[PDB]
């Protein structure tokens, strides 16, 4: 499977690598996919480029 | 934040609930954002529509 | 431009046409690109496949 | 819903903010979604990274 | 690398195999990544779900 | 159709432009689409932001 995650800029590189690791872990544990077949893409954006729930930053 | 997961058909409702809950939890903890600030979508397809390790899926 | 909308299944073809007419207009007016230059795809799914708040 | 818009870089912050406001309004008017469930991601790209109508920048 | 194709329903499995072989070859060659490292998903929809050159597609 | 390609940063602009040409051609040849309605987007990412096959950049 392919998980694509869009977050705000601001996390450290360490934190982001831990995030990816943990995405892989939780995907494996709930839908049962082998880590070998799990693909993750983390994309960071400026807050101004995102609207959560109709809100303007 | 926004999360999507493209995967094959066949996961149970129970598995999709575990997935969304597990994903929202880790993204919320990583970003400091509440779960309600995290959109999630699962997009499903049949085996021919996925190529993994260079081979179409059954 | 390329635009996508992931949303719950259930909207009518008429509603989808309204959606595209609005989005094409606003993206076209903001970017200055002609409507013919803006691709749009709707992806639909059942409720178990969405977590919205 | 989640509306993801890929546009060329070049707009002012003010123009992009208005664009996100306009996307939300249009979505609410046309398909009836509460702004509270409307999520918008605006992604900007170099013209070289995009082709529309098969055209190479 | 990760590649997606959003396209109208109706393509045969043979066409989808041709499409994937071609994309994986070109991306692998451009990118220097082995074909096994290139994930590809095809997403299909009905005509009303696509707007191309200003118009919703027929089926 | 719409092809979105996520690759590592590192390609020249010339190389990226040819990749886009090549995706358009592959798509036309496999799926029949008029090149004028084949839309391609190339997105470049830091290696650290991509995991293929459960792998973490470095390790």
């Amino acid at each position: 499977p392919f998980i694509e995650c869009h977050i705000a800029t601001g996390l450290s590189v360490a934190r982001k690598q831990q995030l990816i690791r943990d995405v892989i872990d939780v995907t494996n544990k709930s839908i049962g996919s082998d880590p070998k077949i799990i693909n993750v893409l983390l994309v960071e954006h400026a807050e101004a480029n995102m609207s959560i729930s109709g809100r303007i930053h | 934040p926004m999360i999507s997961c493209d995967m094959a058909y066949g996961r149970t409702d129970e598995q999709k609930r575990a997935l969304s809950a597990g994903l929202l939890r880790v993204i919320s903890e990583a970003t400091g954002e509440p779960r309600e600030n995290i959109f999630f979508v699962i997009r499903e397809g049949s085996g021919i529509n996925f190529v993994e390790h260079g081979e179409h899926l059954p």
